[PDB]
């Protein structure tokens, strides 16, 4: 029930957690010499990159459909992680995700928190594929159009096959997930492919009869075991 | 099982791996 | 040379065959393997994971509203809340689940199921429910004093959020059969029903109505056989851009 | 923990329980773990020794069946006057597993796949039914199928010097033979194929979403080798694929709404349930209505 | 020094260097040796263990694929009135590897070659499309192919007594069979074939340049064995060759300009780049212009 | 006799097959082997030899003029001299080389390259150059202060005539792919650029302009796979004298 | 490959033949056997009853 | 007997069980 | 590998010689 997370110069404490999840039972690690491809000596920044960053908070409201963010895209402009991303051709890392939401003993509601590998989105009622500005939202993230079909014509009911936790407001006030490297290749170009999508979906809507208040949801993310290869001049999105 | 081709990928299908671990999907917790 | 003769079945093409065949690219080296998370080797590993039941399959419920059941305080004792049909091959609350979707590629099934329910009311809300499974033979029960003669669990709301009902394997034959008849003695599983054991009781500042989410999975005694084309997908035409592969 | 499993699990005899501090039927779904309650903890049980096998649900058995991937028809005749869109005694096809929905939905249960592909080619012919034609018998034609890598040069006409096949693999076969067959190896530049791809194929922003050329197996170029006869025929070619030596990673939610295109994951749904955008399961009158209720008389 | 190599080489970890009298990046091209600078001497490196195979670039694999070497069409009919230049139900061909450019360019990468040759013969037929003819069905004809040494006597007509084949090798095959196949051994009077020959074939000055009869494999003589039918057909014969048991010496600059003739190495080039006599590579505007430069937006 | 049946693929002719077949000439003795200089057994032995780059592929350069780059003294600091595209499958300065020609028979490639440059000025001429390799991601650099952030070597003219730049293998995937698209993340290699580090300085009796020759080769970590017909040769007709083989 | 020739009777269908033949359903597990009363193995067991 | 198929049910017929017990039909008495 | 012909030149292709020496082309100096 009680937990502390400590990385670099950053720490998080919670008094109402529900264990935590390791995706597929794995833990993050550096790339070993028998799986390596690029021959240059890699940059490994340690405590400069491997620390918690906190995004903008979002408001939970009676009409909310749910929210999403793509990795690494949401972090590509933040701190020394963003600087290393802009100066190198190749990157690799895991992630540790911590989602925060609290309310009174008189509130009710439930969030599914899920990490989806290769969440390739579909458009609704057209033959044309999604454009660059539909996908690459950066630190702001996006919202679901049709959360019942995950915006891809599959279903929400089976989404529990992916790494996930719940926030149920009578039980707990935070969720925690650890993600390994998840790709067909040992390293990748961070500006054109996303390994993971974080999705937050309100399956049971927020409700009470007590005094009204603004109820925010907050996301903190820490990269783990960062490596970079192919140093050059700075290039942006 | 009969195979006279030189390249190993030419062979018949393989249906003898009975190893499982459901816990990586059913119990992904510390 | 060797004297030989040809059997019946010579030259036929059978889609379930298993033979070696000529390599297109001689001396080709495929790319080295590397470790990737989450390898799967039997589909029975997937079928053991919980997924949500669509219990509220009613004309007025839209999208995510179909995935929850709402309950409220009652003025009268012993009342029925909801029921679930258990025919895991047919269209119904169990179909769009990990166990339902994988089972519909096969024709025969066997073994035990578990249903798990999670309460999503406020911390100050209280109540007790009874969940019953009735083996087949006649009509679904409509009163608590009839239903409690079957397999059942009585559930108390508290610090543990959720309860499991086991649906045990009870059958005359080794397997049940996905024939196109719900009333066959080789197909019907019986019924699940839910009743008030006490009442839902809440203070004035909590919401007057609370929700249940229902989940289903198979146990490790589960088995499937006789594979077939799935009825969950089909086409009457070529898809868009399918011609562009020829141009 | 990993172990070898050849049959479904046994059941053990069990007694009355009444014990303080022990509650095996209660669970914590919020953790993300599945319920660990066992039948012996929920009810009284007998001993049962279980002999049911589990081999028909192995991943190699589930995916390794030959399925239709291409079907093309063209006219075998003198094409001297035909319009430029016509398949003039030959065609080209870019190999994909997305055009026929039963194979597509099965492969899309996984995020990454590694396999070798066994290819089988089936051919049929008929006389053209114009009012000037009787039936006349069917010719035993020779066909050539040439394998060409993604984006490489392909023949422009039935009698091009490109058909000389000096380093490309070609197969020659007759209509009277058994179907032609060969195996293509696992050819990806990565350790597995990506079934889904959340990215763009190029360094500029204008590229295609969701398409990754490294996963494209190649092109198949097919012609009739014979010159045209004095009369026209219609020829139909069918291609079948069977995956083998399979590895699979990260299982996914199945497709529920109908497919729209081979290029993307776009959706619309049926007009009414089942499989509508607002309702996947067919309706019932209330949550108290039992839909196939047995009637006693 | 000779060694066995089954995979590409590994890379080793390396540190900072600052040492007097040592300069591994400087070289002396005038000696004719290639640069011996290693990656570990040019940059800082990690350790990498390399598993890439090298077998698809073996010389036996590079050359041992069946390629088209001859294609001939002739009319099967009563030839009583035909002109003397006609292939009257038979033809003769002098075996060469120079007529189709994809095989020619690959063999011309080497100065000397030793191999056995596997020969495959493919046959097809069609009805002649004169205005008096319907389609009528296709006959299952028998063909004879006879191997005849360089400069020896060859048949003058379809029914010559020369076809009795008393010591010459002949193969008889039907159109409904699989393609006919046989192996011809390495037949040269020398220890290897000469792919190029800087000399004259005879003791007098008037002989052919660049031709050496010792490298000519022989003649192939082909006929239809059946008598003519009441109606005419067109028959087409294709010959394929696959080298095997190969040895190769002294590699050469590849051909860049188009071929002109089977007799010699003569050249002309395209009218504009690429592959023009004055310019092999296509042009760019300046030595500072980057031709596929990525644009950022 | 033996009971048998025929499989799919019976009677087909596949051009990449490998079987024994009937000998035409029985009891024939082939000519004895003798030693001949320069035997080759893998095409990767040829690909390791240096050959000249056509860097000056411009409209005004004729024949041998295309094989050299001329440099002269400048009035301004830090100036760009030339650049080279690295896409070894496409038409460009690398194509007509031993590594370029052999690679265009294959579809996938991997491993490191070396570029070597030779200075051909007088003995009395002096100067320093910087040679840079930039990994992919955006536009080619146009200023020395941008280019020097990449992999580079600084070269001093002297008694040793020549310098080597290693282009190290830096890729996400094990292989790069000869797809028909220069801007693909599976195909693009980045750029090579050359700048003045000081200036070309010569006395009055030397020529005012001096030349560079550029060479390229692969290292022994190099690999090729998936063979195809080469695009460097073709025909629309039979060659001259091809009919005389039938007469 | 192996040199072969075909005998008289090649390709015929004889209704009293005995050969192996291709399985339709690969990896299929048939239902376990259990004891059932009154098994019979030769028809001469039946012929001995009045 | 020749069998190259993987599934055991693909095999030829079995004609070697000569075991009998007529008494279960002819003498079913205590 | 199957071969019932008497003459050794009738056999299938040979793809097992992995011996190399690049130095005769790359380093032909004393």
């Amino acid at each position: 029930r009680v937990l502390q997370l400590k990385l670099g110069n950053s720490a998080i404490v919670t008094q109402e957690a529900a264990n935590y999840c390791c995706a597929y039972g794995e833990w993050p690690n550096y790339l070993p010499d028998h799986e390596a491809v690029a021959i240059d000596k890699p940059t490994q920044p340690e405590t400069a990159t491997d620390r918690f960053y906190t995004l903008r908070s979002v408001k939970w409201e009676a009409g909310s459909t749910g929210w999403w963010w793509k990795l690494p895209d949401a972090l590509n402009n933040i701190g020394m992680f963003g600087q290393n991303v802009q100066h190198h051709y190749l990157y690799r890392s895991g992630f540790l995700i911590h989602v925060q939401c609290n309310a009174t003993k008189f509130h009710q509601g439930a969030l599914l928190v899920v990490a989806i590998p290769e969440h390739q989105r579909g458009a609704h009622n057209t033959n044309t594929s999604p454009g660059f500005d539909d996908i690459m939202k950066g630190e702001e993230g996006g919202t679901f159009n049709h959360p019942y079909v995950l915006d891809d014509g599959t279903s929400l009911a089976c989404a529990t096959i992916f790494p996930h936790q719940w926030i149920n407001l009578r039980t707990n006030n935070s969720a925690t997930i650890v993600l390994p490297w998840m790709n067909a290749a040992p390293m990748d170009f961070p500006l054109r492919h996303n390994q993971w999508t974080l999705a937050i979906i309100p399956v049971v809507p927020l409700g009470t009869r007590t005094m009204s208040s603004m109820v925010p949801i907050t996301v903190s993310i820490a990269p783990m075991c960062c490596e970079f290869n192919g140093l050059r001049h700075a290039i942006t999105q | 099982q009969i195979n006279f081709y030189k390249d190993s990928y030419a062979a018949s299908a393989s249906k003898q791996d009975f190893s499982q671990d459901p816990s990586k999907f059913t119990e992904p917790v510390v | 040379g060797v004297p030989t003769y040809l059997l019946p079945g010579s030259g036929q093409f059978l889609t379930t065959d298993d033979h070696s065949s000529a390599p297109v690219l001689p001396c080709f080296n495929p790319t080295p393997e590397m470790h990737i998370p989450g390898q799967v080797r039997n589909m029975l590993e997937v079928v053991q994971v919980e997924s949500m039941m669509e219990i509220n399959n009613t004309e007025s419920a839209v999208g995510m509203e179909r995935l929850k059941v709402d309950i409220s305080a009652l003025t009268d004792v012993d009342q029925l809340l909801f029921n679930i049909p258990l025919d895991i091959q047919l269209d119904g609350p169990l179909r769009n689940t990990l166990v339902g979707n994988i089972s519909r590629y096969y024709t025969h099934w066997s073994g035990s199921l578990e249903m798990t329910f999670m309460f999503c009311g406020s911390f100050m809300a209280t109540g007790k429910l009874i969940l019953c499974y009735t083996p087949p033979g006649g009509s679904c029960p409509t009163t608590r004093e009839t239903a409690m003669l079957g397999t059942h669990v009585v559930w108390d709301f508290g610090l543990q959020s959720s309860v499991t009902l086991i649906i045990p394997w009870i059958s005359g034959s080794h397997y049940r059969m996905f024939n196109n008849d719900a009333k066959s003695t080789n197909a019907n599983v019986g019924y699940v029903t839910c009743f008030m054991q006490t009442n839902l009781i809440v203070p004035s500042e909590s919401s007057d109505t609370c929700s249940l989410i229902g989940f289903i999975a198979a146990k490790d005694d589960f088995s499937l056989r006789l594979m077939r084309d799935s009825p969950d997908i089909g086409q009457l035409d070529h898809l868009h851009a399918a011609e562009a592969a020829y141009q | 923990i990993e172990s070898i499993i050849k049959t479904a699990t046994d059941t053990v005899k069990s007694e009355i329980n009444a014990e303080l501090g022990v509650v095996p039927s209660l669970n914590a779904v919020e953790t993300g773990a599945t319920s660990n309650t066992e039948p012996e903890e929920a009810i009284q049980t007998r001993t049962v020794i279980n002999q049911h096998g589990v081999s028909e649900t192995l991943v190699e058995n589930f995916l390794s069946r030959a399925a239709l991937v291409s079907k093309r028809s063209f006219e075998y005749k003198d094409h001297t006057s035909s319009a430029a869109q016509t398949d003039k005694n030959f065609f080209k096809w870019t190999i994909n597993t997305r055009s026929f929905v039963q194979l597509r939905r099965k492969l899309e249960l996984f995020t990454y796949l590694r396999f070798d592909a066994e290819i089988t080619i089936l051919t049929t012919v008929a006389v053209n039914g114009s009012s000037n034609n009787t039936y006349v018998g069917l010719p035993d034609l020779t066909l050539q199928a040439m394998f060409v890598p993604t984006g490489a040069l392909t023949p422009e006409k039935q009698d091009s010097f490109h058909w000389q096949s000096g380093s490309n693999a070609s197969v020659f076969f007759k209509i009277s033979d058994p179907p032609a067959r060969m195996t293509i190896p696992f050819m990806c530049i990565n350790s597995a194929y990506s079934v889904f791809y959340d990215g763009f194929a190029g360094f500029e922003k204008s590229g295609l979403y969701g398409i990754n050329p490294a996963d494209t197996i190649g092109n198949l170029c097919v012609r009739i080798v014979n010159e045209h006869q004095p009369v026209g025929f219609t020829v139909t070619v069918r291609v079948y694929m069977k995956p083998k030596h399979i590895k699979a990673w990260a299982p996914r939610p199945p497709r529920t709404l109908p497919y729209m295109s081979i290029a993307n994951a776009n959706y619309k749904g049926k007009g009414r349930a089942p499989n509508a955008l607002n309702a996947i399961i067919g309706n019932r009158d209330s949550v108290k209505t039992m839909p196939h209720n047995i009637v006693t008389t």
